[PDB]
Formats: C-alpha cells, sequence, structure tokens
C-alpha cells in the first residue's frame, strides 16, 4: 500500500494509494486500508461438497456452483443439442450457441430438447453473436419473454463486440439473468466491460478473454499482454470474473493459469484466472456431431506453440492456417484444401475492388472452376455431358437433375433444408 | 455459410474432409489426441488434475484439510466495503424489528446465519426449481421487513417462526421447519377465517446439497390439491370435509 | 468536530472536501483547518493509538525516499509546508540554514546568488528563478531539507520521538538523492540526535551538490536543439534521460 | 416518413451528433470510426426497425 505522506489531497477516484492522513488515524481496525494482494486473496482453493466430492472454489465456481471449466459456444460447435445436454449433466457450464438458429420458433424448440433432457435445477447459456443485429432483433426479445416463462436459459454471452452502456444495461436490468459473459478481444474493449460493471455494481459479469491463438474467429492481440496491463483495474471490480481461454486442453496446460504462476515468467506478481473456457478441445468428443472423418483431421493436426501462433497468417502451421472472412475479420480454420483454395482467393481476387473484380474472374476463369470442383465444399454447378460447363449450356432435366445432386442426400434420403427443397 | 458441413460431411461432393472448412485453432491441436472420449471424460480428466495438484502443492496431500461444505455455491464473493458487524448468528433467537433496524437487504443475512444449511439456502437463494424451472425466491419477499414484527430462530437453524402483529395480538403468520428427512415444510398461516381458528398453508420444498446453484427444488407434485384444501377450509369452513368430486355439469346448491 | 478521533484532523480535513455544503477545494481546506489547528494547539506530545504495527506479523512500514528530479517545481512543497506546518519545523530548519550559511562561502563564486533559505520563505521576492533553483548545488541540499521535515512532522503530528517512530518501521531505503536521508533516518533516535545526524545529511549534500557540477560543468544549449525537443513533445535537454516503455535489453541495443 | 429522413434520424441519436454532422452521402463503416460495437449496434437497430 503506498502512503503518499507529502501531499493531503485524498481521495483518488479508484482509490489506487492512501495519502497523508492513513498514517495517523487513531481507530484501531478502522485505520489499515489494505492493499489487494492477488495470490492469497483470489487463489485458488478445494473445498468438499457434503456428498464428498471435491471441488474446486475459485471466484468462478462459487458462482455457478460447479467446477471452473466452462465450454465457450460455437457457432459449427455448440450447435448438437446434445453436446450442450449431456456436458451440463456430467456438471460442467456450457452457453448455447445462438448463432446457428435463425428463428425464435427454431431455438425455443431447441432449448426444450436440453430442458427436457438436463437434470431438474441445471441451467445453459446462450452465446449470442454481436455482429449479427439480425439474430438480435429476435434472440433478445426471446430471452426476455422465455425467462419470464421461467426456462432455465440462465446467461448471456455476448461474442465478437462489447455494447454500449445503455444497451447492456437493459441486458442485466430488465430480463433476469444470474450472470453476463462478455468476450473482450481489445484493451479498450476491457475498459468498456469495467464501464459496465461499474454501472452494476452487483450483478456478476464474467469477462472471458481470449487471445489469438483461439479458434473461430480470431483476433490480432498477445493472450498475455492485453490483460497483464489490465488485470490491476479489472480485480478492482469485485463483480468482474475474470476467464481465459484460447487454446487450452489439459490439465498441466491451464494450472499455470488458475494458480497464477504464468506472471513470474514476466517478471510480474501472481494473477490467478477465476474460470477457463474450452473452445477447439470439445470438438473431438464422442457427443459433438462433427463428422468422423473430421475429427480424424484434428487428431493428425499436430499443435503448434505460443511462441510461434503469429506465422499461422503464411503457413500451414500445424496444419491451421488464419484466413479472411466476408467482412475482413481473420477465422482460424484447419488447413485443408479448400481452406488453402480460400486462402488464394484471398490474396489474389477478393482483396481487389470493384473494378477488377470482373476482369480477373475473367481470366482466372478454368483455373476457379478446376479447384472448386475439386478441392472447395461448393462445387460449380455446370455439368454437362460430363464436363465442366458454363450455366447457360445445360437443359433443363439435367440443370434439375444437377439439383437433386448438389441439395438431396441419397445416402439418408433427407434434405440439406426444406428452404432448398422449396427451391427446387 | 461454408461452415456446417463439419457434423454432415457425409452430404457434401464426395465426403472429403478437404472439400470442407473445419475452425480450430492452432495451439488447441496439441491437446487433442485421443478421438471420441466423452465430453464428461474431457473435463473431468483435466479437473481432476488440477484437485491432484493443489492437494500435493497446498494441502500437503491430505484430502481430511480439504474444507468441507453441505453445498457449493449461492454466496457472493463480491464483497463491497461493508460493515461485517452487523453479519450476527445466533443459537436460540428472537429478532424484534421496528421502522430503523435493519433495512430489508440485510435482514435476509441476519436470519441466514454464517453457518451453510438449509435454513441459510432457503432464506438467500435466487431460485427455486418448480419443475425445471428458475422462478423468484419465495421467502424473498414474504420476509420483507415490517413494523412491531419479530421472528424466531431456535436451536441451531431448525425452525424459522415469523410474527407480526394483527389487532394487538401477535401470533404466528410464517413458519418454516424441517419435517421427514431433507424437505422443508414452509407453513404459512392464516388466521382470520369464520371461527377464529387459524389455518396453514402447505408447502413442501425439496432440499438438495449436490447442486448449489439451486439447492432448494419445490415439489411440485400435489401441489394444487394441497392449496385448494387451505381454500376450502376459509370459504366454507373445517365443519364440511373436503370433497373435490364436484360433477361439473350439474348445477351447486347452496344453502 | 473531532469525535473519539480528536487527533485526526488530517481525514477530518479530507471529510470536508466530500460535503456540497461546502465547494470542493483543497487550498481553504489546508491553509484554515489544518493551519490554524497546528498554530493553535500546545503540545501534540500524546502518544496516540499506536496498535497498528504492534501485532507485528500482520503490518510492516516502510519509509522510502525520493530522489533528484521527480517535479518541475520542487521548491513550492517547501513552500506550502512552511506555510501550514509552521510551528513544528521552524525550530529544524534554522538550525539546518545556520548550517548551510557555515558552509555556503566556501564554494562561493559558482553559486553567487546565495542559499539563504529563511529568505525564501519569509520573503518570496528575495527568491531566484527556478533554473538557478533547479540547479544541483541548490537543489541537492534543499530536496534533502524537505524529506527530513516530512520525516519530522510525521513524528510530531504523532508526536513520536524519531528513535521510538523509527522502531515502528521495519526497513528503509532511498533513490537517487534520498539515500542519505534514510541513513538519517537509522541513526537519529532524539530530538538532539536527529539534528545531528541531519546537519550531516544537509551538508553532505553541498558537498555532492557542488562538485558535480565542478565537475560537469553545464554549458549553454543551442537554440536549435532545444526548441526542436519542445516541437517534438520531448523535454528541455538536461544531463538525464526517462525512459519508459522499453525492456533493458532493447533500450541497450540502442545505446 | 421518408427513407433518407428515417436513416439520418435514427443514426443521429446512435452518434449522439447534430443532424448535419452525418452526411447521408457517405457509410456507416465510415462515419462510426472503427468501432466492432459501433457499427454493429447501428445497423442492429435498423435492422429490427
Ligand atoms: C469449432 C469452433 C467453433 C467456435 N464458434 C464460436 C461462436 O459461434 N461465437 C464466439 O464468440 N466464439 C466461437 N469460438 C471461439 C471459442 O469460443 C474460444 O474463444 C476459442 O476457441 C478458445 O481457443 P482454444 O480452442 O484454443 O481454447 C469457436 C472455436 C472453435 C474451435
Amino acid at each position: 500500500r503506498i502512503i503518499l505522506a507529502g501531499t493531503l489531497d485524498s481521495n483518488p477516484i479508484d482509490d489506487e494509494y492512501g495519502f497523508k492522513h492513513e498514517i495517523f488515524q487513531t481507530s484501531a481496525d478502522k485505520a489499515i486500508k489494505w492493499a489487494p494482494d492477488w495470490l492469497k486473496e483470489l487463489r485458488p482453493t478445494l473445498v468438499k461438497n457434503s456428498e464428498g466430492k471435491i471441488y474446486v472454489k475459485t471466484k468462478f465456481s462459487q458462482l455457478l456452483g460447479r467446477a471452473p471449466l466452462m465450454v465457450a459456444g460455437m457457432t459449427p460447435t455448440t450447435v448438437n443439442t446434445d453436446i450442450v445436454s449431456a456436458s451440463l449433466n456430467a456438471g460442467y457450464h456450457i452457453e448455447l450457441a445462438g448463432g446457428g438458429y435463425f428463428s425464435p420458433v427454431m431455438m425455443t424448440r431447441a432449448i426444450d430438447d436440453i430442458v427436457s433432457r438436463i437434470k431438474p435445477g441445471y441451467g445453459l447459456g446462450i452465446n449470442l453473436i454481436y455482429v449479427n443485429p439480425f439474430m438480435l432483433q429476435w434472440g433478445i426479445p426471446l430471452i426476455k419473454d422465455l425467462r419470464e416463462k421461467g426456462y432455465p436459459i440462465q446467461s448471456l454471452t455476448i461474442g465478437a463486440g462489447v455494447p454500449s452502456i445503455e444497451v447492456a444495461t437493459e441486458y442485466i436490468e430488465d430480463l433476469g439473468l444470474t450472470h453476463l459473459g462478455l468476450k473482450p478481444g481489445s484493451v479498450d474493449a476491457i475498459s468498456q466491460v469495467i464501464a459496465i460493471a461499474k454501472a452494476h455494481p452487483t450483478f456478476p459479469i464474467v469477462l472471458q478473454w481470449t487471445g489469438g491463438r483461439g479458434g473461430g474467429h480470431h483476433s490480432f492481440e498477445d493472450f498475455h499482454q492485453p490483460i497483464i496491463q489490465m488485470y490491476s483495474k479489472i480485480r478492482r471490480c469485485s463483480n468482474i470474473v475474470l476467464v481465459a481461454g484460447s487454446g487450452f486442453g489439459s490439465d498441466e496446460d491451464t494450472y499455470p493459469y488458475l494458480s497464477g504462476y504464468w506472471s513470474e515468467k514476466f517478471n510480474y506478481p501472481p494473477m490467478p484466472f477465476d474460470g477457463v473456457l474450452f473452445g477447439s478441445r470439445v470438438m473431438t468428443s464422442k457427443e459433438s456431431h462433427t463428422s468422423l472423418a473430421a475429427k480424424k483431421l484434428i487428431v493428425e493436426c499436430k499443435g503448434v506453440p505460443d511462441q510461434q501462433w503469429e506465422q499461422t497468417y503464411k503457413k500451414p502451421t500445424g496444419g491451421i492456417i488464419t484466413v479472411r472472412s466476408e467482412m475482413g475479420e481473420p477465422i482460424h480454420k484447419i488447413a485443408t484444401r479448400g481452406v488453402m483454395f480460400w486462402k488464394e482467393l484471398d490474396d489474389t481476387i477478393f482483396n481487389l475492388p470493384k473494378n477488377k473484380l470482373l476482369d480477373a474472374l475473367n481470366k482466372k476463369r478454368d483455373h476457379i472452376i478446376k479447384k472448386l470442383n475439386n478441392d472447395f465444399q461448393k462445387p460449380w454447378f455446370g455439368k454437362n455431358a460430363n464436363g465442366v460447363c458454363d450455366l447457360q449450356e445445360m437443359t433443363y432435366k439435367e440443370v434439375a437433375n444437377r439439383l437433386v445432386e448438389l441439395m438431396y442426400v441419397k445416402k439418408s434420403h433427407r434434405w440439406i433444408d426444406v428452404s432448398l427443397r422449396n427451391m427446387y | 455459410d461454408s461452415l456446417w458441413q463439419s457434423e454432415d460431411l457425409e452430404s457434401v461432393v464426395d465426403e472429403d474432409v478437404q472439400r470442407t472448412c473445419i475452425l480450430h485453432g492452432p495451439v488447441a491441436s496439441q491437446y487433442t489426441s485421443k478421438v471420441d472420449e466423452p465430453i464428461g471424460d474431457i473435463l473431468n480428466s483435466i479437473h481432476e488434475g488440477h484437485i491432484a495438484r493443489l492437494i500435493k502443492e497446498e494441502y500437503a496431500g491430505d484430502e481430511s484439510k480439504i474444507p468441507v461444505v453441505e453445498y457449493f455455491g449461492g454466496k457472493k464473493p463480491a464483497s463491497v466495503s461493508a460493515t461485517s458487524v452487523n453479519i450476527i448468528d445466533g443459537n436460540q433467537v428472537v429478532y424484534e424489528i421496528d421502522s430503523e433496524l435493519p433495512n430489508k437487504q440485510e435482514w435476509l443475512d441476519l436470519l441466514a446465519g454464517t453457518e451453510l444449511n438449509w435454513l441459510q439456502a432457503f432464506i438467500s437463494t435466487d431460485r427455486i426449481v418448480q419443475g425445471s424451472k428458475h422462478v423468484s425466491n419465495p421467502l424473498h419477499d414474504i420476509l420483507t421487513p415490517a413494523k412491531h414484527s419479530k421472528v424466531t430462530i431456535d436451536k441451531k437453524t431448525k425452525k424459522l417462526t415469523a410474527f407480526e402483529n394483527i389487532k394487538g395480538d401477535l401470533l404466528p403468520v410464517v413458519e418454516i421447519e424441517l419435517v421427514k428427512p431433507n424437505t422443508i415444510q414452509l407453513s404459512l398461516i392464516e388466521h382470520r377465517t369464520a371461527d377464529t381458528n387459524p389455518v396453514a398453508l402447505p408447502f413442501l420444498y425439496k432440499y438438495n446439497p449436490a447442486d448449489g446453484f439451486a439447492p432448494i427444488l419445490e415439489i411440485m407434485e400435489d401441489r394444487n390439491e394441497r392449496i385448494k384444501e387451505f381454500y376450502w377450509k376459509l370459504w366454507f369452513g373445517s365443519s364440511v370435509p373436503y370433497s373435490n368430486d364436484i360433477n361439473v355439469e350439474k348445477a351447486i346448491l347452496g344453502d | 468536530f473531532l469525535d473519539n478521533n480528536n487527533d485526526n484532523i488530517h481525514s477530518f480535513a479530507v471529510k470536508l472536501l466530500d460535503d456540497e455544503t461546502y465547494p470542493t477545494t483543497i487550498a481553504k481546506v489546508k491553509e484554515n483547518i489544518v493551519k490554524n489547528y497546528y498554530k493553535a494547539v500546545k503540545s501534540i506530545n500524546k502518544v496516540e493509538s499506536n496498535l497498528l504495527y504492534h501485532c507485528k506479523h500482520d503490518a510492516k512500514l516502510v519509509a522510502i525516499f525520493g530522489g533528484q528530479g521527480n517535479t518541475d517545481d520542487y521548491f513550492e512543497e517547501l513552500r506550502e509546508l512552511y506555510t501550514l506546518y509552521q510551528g513544528l519545523i521552524e525550530d529544524l530548519l534554522v538550525s539546518i540554514a545556520e548550517k548551510l550559511n557555515q558552509l555556503h562561502p566556501s564554494f562561493d563564486k559558482i553559486y553567487t546568488q546565495g542559499l539563504n533559505i529563511l529568505s525564501w520563505l519569509k520573503h518570496p521576492e528575495t527568491t531566484p528563478d527556478q533554473d538557478y533553483l533547479l540547479s544541483v548545488p541548490v537543489s541537492c541540499p534543499v530536496i534533502c531539507v524537505i524529506q527530513l521535515c516530512h520525516y519530522t512532522i510525521t513524528c510530531k503530528v504523532l508526536g513520536l520521538t524519531p528513535g521510538e517512530f523509527r522502531n515502528s518501521l521495519k526497513w528503509s531505503t532511498g533513490h537517487s538523492q534520498g539515500l542519505v536521508t534514510a541513513v538519517t533516518i537509522a541513526a537519529s533516535d532524539s530530538w538532539d540526535s536527529f539534528l545531528k545526524n541531519s546537519l550531516t545529511a544537509v551538508s553532505l549534500l553541498l558537498f555532492i551538490g557542488s562538485r558535480c557540477l565542478s565537475t560537469y560543468p553545464r554549458t549553454s544549449l543551442p537554440p536549435t536543439m532545444l526548441q526542436d525537443s519542445l516541437d517534438n513533445g520531448e523535454g528541455r535537454p538536461s544531463p538525464m534521460l526517462s525512459v519508459r516503455d522499453l525492456s533493458i535489453k532493447q533500450v541497450e541495443k540502442f545505446i | 416518413v421518408k427513407a433518407n429522413l428515417l436513416i439520418h434520424v435514427l443514426v443521429a441519436q446512435k452518434l449522439k451528433k447534430p443532424l448535419d454532422a452525418v452526411p447521408m452521402t457517405k457509410a456507416i463503416k465510415d462515419l462510426v470510426n472503427g468501432k466492432s460495437t459501433v457499427q454493429n449496434e447501428i445497423l442492429g437497430d435498423l435492422g429490427k426497425e
């Protein structure tokens, strides 16, 4: 505790350090404003239940009533009502991926599959995505009255953006959540969460810190450095629960992150984390709907150490490259032939402006058609007399039979979508 | 939309995984080695890895040194700069109250007590499970502080009984006690009837020590028939027995 | 005004800022309250509630000591201290400045504008410009005077002999300049011993002051250089330069 | 109400700037300045509107 004994003009608004009078106070136990010691106050401890089973009591575990190890809500990953079900039955927390649901009729049908199957009393979260303002147009008015019906949806994690303060007030005050997750990617995104917690001092906020070494849509900043500049003023908000993720898969890996002994690599005080979320670890599990040949590919993809994940922008690093999405922000994906072909069109065609776009596709045409048929998952539609072609040189019957080829799964006698059946 | 194929590679050109995009992380792949292990056994095997290290490092290899609680959760780790002197636990307690001491939110903490038990759970849980729901706590507003009231907690929180003043006299209106094992009965008492005999509304709450996020789940079985027998005693009296076999089509005679 | 904290006007001063009846400024709180209290008070030799360090395993005090150049306008800290705490240190710095004037003429011709600090406090018009005041034979004694006042006042506000106020401390150290005041702090015991060791401190930094200017005399700077330095956002050039935001391994890659 | 007067009104209250401060010639992306939650919220409001 720093006591500036020269100057007497207390109080600083953040109360980092004291002034002249704190030497002088004659109250017995009220004179000593203590400094926060991070290694003693919020260290992970153990606790037994009444049934004798042992938990790790952290600040994240105490709010949820279970182990400090949640499964992060992913679009493709967290979409199988079954991966969110029987991992809650294991006793672990999961937020439902809202991104793969497209109407409030379909999600309410999906939530009822969980609540009918998980134990009476368990709860799930809903991971929405803030850069889909269509999904917040129906999903947020869904959560307001579905919680008023009383369903066990207990939290709302907002990925891909931190809301403004007048919006995050409405996400806390009106609709009755237990806690609220936020996933910052920058220091200005972290300091915007601290702006939310000081507006609502008693409501829990689970700050989910993910670095750029995760999967899914990446981030530019390092994992360690932004929180190492911000851990001091996150912990001055006692409601913010800090959770670190982005690349955690084993007990020997992330025990230095819970205990806090990782920052003595960086000549800093021990900096314990309250909880740990899992991303790409849960995909090869039995109760996920990742394809069996796709799970074998992830097993074949050896990982990369943390010291060299920045070279993912150039080369396949362990079989995983980042690549540019529709609107520019990067996306970590595995390095198959189609995803390497995704990058070839990003460096060459997709970065061009509009005036050179139609001319570059004309000169690159039969080469693009070559690997849409061979390498990429969305084929080229034109196929006349077993020759690849343009669309306007196909008959109507072979237009229709190619729509049955590319939209109907003959092995399982079902359509990809009803709305593609309503297209054919 | 290149995304959903991961769990549905069968319905794609030639089921070749390459043709597809799978979202995954660079450092996370070196931990994913064995396939189709269950999602519980992934997270269990790394939780017990953290337990076995934290037994060995900070607890000297002894499991008995670990603190033991009845339930885990519910009490807020966010401690504000508040006076912990007014947190009072007791053995055989009466708590009279007037206009000033205390306010609402610390009055629930006085009736909790520092030790974790069912009454500390039931006075202070945010939620009561009503058949896989999470609806608001009934005691959290019916035990709101009021003038001339008092509550009575006796012999290590085994029964809470709340009083309030009516017509000068002071009679029980709320009773919480344990009944037949590991079940709370919230007995909510109504006094003013036809012949001034007090009648009480039997509620049944089940207590679950294993779950701490929602420890107390309300028994929704036979609930509507408990509430109807209470109103049958009110509107009619105890002189008529409870008969629920009323035929709906026939007209109902009076007197 | 000071109920059961009757010797705690320092915290009483800053609690007056919090009122809305009082428009908040610290200048009318420092003087008009804390100036006039120590002006009016008799003997403060009342050893107050020193139980903070008496639980020795739980609280550990360290007095730490600043160096040269933490602020531009440093002498106004001694201005406001002499304005406010005047009866607490007037016996001290008169004994200081009498020793300095007995050591002042021996280093003439390099600082001609005098070292009469007591004239500079009683008469602000007698003060030189700050470019002379920030120079090394001036600032190295006077910063040692500032640090020896805040130790004197903290011993005298609490009413402690410095030999037993030193007993409340576990260890101490100084920065660039104030290390001589840390070895002053462990050598001083009573009120007579503290002055004898403080005079050996302020006379010491008249030799560190004069001989570091007599060895490396600051010469005139080309006005292309300093006007460039003010326009680049840097400071006015001086023989020490602070580099932030870089590691020690990469700064030495630049030097 | 017209489209031109509709988008402007909603955007004016979102950016907390005078109605003239937002020229309808440009785009929200360049008008916001770079905020990930700024542009997302702007469109979100209009999306549900
Ligand atoms: C297959 C997969 C799908 C994902 N879907 C989402 C999503 O819909 N919304 C979101 O904010 N993050 C999403 N993520 C990011 C993760 O939630 C988390 O931030 C990251 O995976 C942690 O990195 P790690 O897998 O190395 O531990 C996804 C990650 C993977 C591997």
